[PDB]
């Protein structure tokens, strides 16, 4: 940190990337047991909060400097309640929640799409075409996490002419959240893609217009601007 | 992560919700073995009718193919025994011609469901009795069925029943090719006949499908259950766990 507080107070924009932020507190509860501290929550120092209140606030941005940081922050079996990530929660402008489920699903990055927040979602910041549709998603895919029950019990069968089409976007829309990255490749093969701002707000716009429901969900997998969805479906047959 | 008591909200959740599934499952076994009886009570008159309609060596292709019937419940539950039928029809309809045209009478809400949105619809039937299908109100759709004839040549469609639970949709088709020359009082009486037999292997289906619908959702139900019961003891554990070292140590903080 010291690092890019020279560049920003002495001197032009940082970007401090910082991965685990988690290893800081972790390594933290090993030594305060041996500090003669009485544990906390968990067994976690007494102290954790206020620790990591003193190596956060200095990460930020002045009027002479500015800092944009990203934080790997690890989820101690995979509990979000856990002191470590959740104290962290209230230091971010804003969050990338990873799910396991997720990613087991194949949806890549496995990114909570009702979890993960900003401060930036204001029609006051991104634009209303922007918000509204990035409500929208989140909506519809809301709407199919509340189903999920029944599907899970009686299968689409009981479910209702509307809810079944809420189904079928929800799906495609949680599919089409994936993304190649290009830091993947040389495993999977696929090349990769940056989606510009301009393209996924309009991609996702038309299948919650519904220009692709008749596209099956596989084609919607793993791409980049939605053009190459229409492109791998004709691929598909 | 998460809770304890709402993990017990959801197995007692899915405990009420198997119960209230297998009940129904028992209760459409039920209805399946009174599908008989009134399937049995039936055979007879069947017999009795294509042994006077052997036919004299003394209406064939008139002019078109217009309408369906089209045979259902107007409960749920019952696994794809609606929409199968919902897609035959809808396909043949559109496979078919595509004007407004090629008409329609369906029989049970869920049908009449999905034909109204679309267009094309003639006739309405609702309320059919369940495992006993009344032989009476199905009459006045025999009369509606033929007095149609504003028709040619109808098609119905439905399930069929072979050994409990196994069952698949079909087209057999009816007004078409299988005092003295009486006609007019086979005609009417082969077809009341027809459509009659028609529901009770539709109804036979119905339960049937029902019946195993409610118990595919009670076995995954009983799934759910272990998926639970897995996780509420991690978080019996965990939890006894806390709760321990919490009372150890605020003892030796003494």
């Amino acid at each position: 940190l010291t690092m890019a507080e020279y560049f920003r107070d002495e001197q032009q924009d940082v970007l401090l990337f910082i991965d685990n932020i988690f290893r800081f507190t972790q390594a933290g509860s090993e030594v305060s047991a041996l500090l003669g501290r009485m544990p906390s929550a968990v067994g976690y120092q007494p102290t954790l909060a206020t620790e990591m209140g003193q190596l956060q606030e200095r990460i930020t941005s002045t009027a002479k400097g500015s800092i944009t940081s990203i934080q790997a922050i690890y989820v101690p079996a995979d509990d979000y309640t856990d002191p470590a990530p959740a104290t962290t929660f209230s230091h971010l402008d804003a969050t990338t929640n990873l799910e396991r489920k997720l990613a087991e699903m194949g949806i890549y990055p496995a990114v909570d799409p009702l979890a993960s927040t900003s401060r930036a979602l204001a029609p006051e910041i991104v634009g209303e075409e922007h918000y509204q549709v990035a409500r929208k998603v989140q909506q519809t895919l809301q709407r199919y996490k509340e189903l999920q029950d029944i599907i899970a019990i009686l299968g689409m069968d009981e479910l209702s002419d509307e809810d079944k089409l809420v189904v079928h976007r929800a799906r495609r829309i949680q599919f089409f959240l994936s993304q190649n990255f290009h830091v993947a490749e040389q495993f999977t093969g696929q090349p990769g893609s940056y989606v510009p701002v301009k393209e996924t707000v309009r991609g996702f716009k038309e299948i919650l217009e519904g220009k692709y429901d008749h596209l099956p969900e596989d084609a919607f997998r793993l791409v980049g601007r939605i053009e190459e969805v229409v492109e791998k479906a004709k691929a598909m047959g | 992560m998460a809770s304890l008591r709402d993990i017990k909200t959801r197995i007692n959740a899915t405990k009420k919700t198997s119960q209230i599934t297998k009940a129904m499952e028992m209760v459409s076994t039920s209805k399946l073995n009174r599908a008989e009886q009134n399937a049995k009570s039936f055979v007879p008159y069947m017999e009795k009718i294509q042994e006077v309609v052997a036919n004299v060596a003394l209406v064939s292709r008139p002019v078109k193919k217009t309408g369906y019937l089209v045979i259902t419940s107007d409960r749920g539950l019952a696994g794809a025994y609606n929409s199968n039928v919902l897609r035959l029809v809808y396909q043949t309809i559109q496979r078919h011609a595509c004007p407004d045209e090629y008409a329609i009478i369906v029989i049970g809400r869920v049908g009449l469901s999905f034909f109204r949105k679309r267009n094309v619809i003639l006739d309405i039937t609702r309320l059919p009795d369940q495992p006993s299908f009344a032989d009476i109100k199905e009459i006045a759709r025999k009369t509606v069925g033929l007095f149609a004839d504003t028709f040619d040549e109808l098609y119905m469609y439905y399930n069929h029943y072979v050994s409990a639970i196994q069952q698949e949709v079909t087209e057999r088709k009816l007004l078409p090719l299988t005092q003295e020359e009486i006609l007019d009082v086979l005609l009417p009486q082969y077809a009341e006949s027809l459509i009659y037999g028609a529901l009770l292997d539709a109804k036979a289906s119905e339960h049937a499908a029902r019946m195993t619908a409610m118990k595919n959702a009670t076995d995954n139900a009983n799934e759910l259950i272990r998926t639970l019961t897995l996780s509420y003891n991690r978080a019996r554990q965990a939890a006894i766990t806390q709760e321990i070292t919490e009372i150890v140590a605020g003892a030796n903080a003494l």
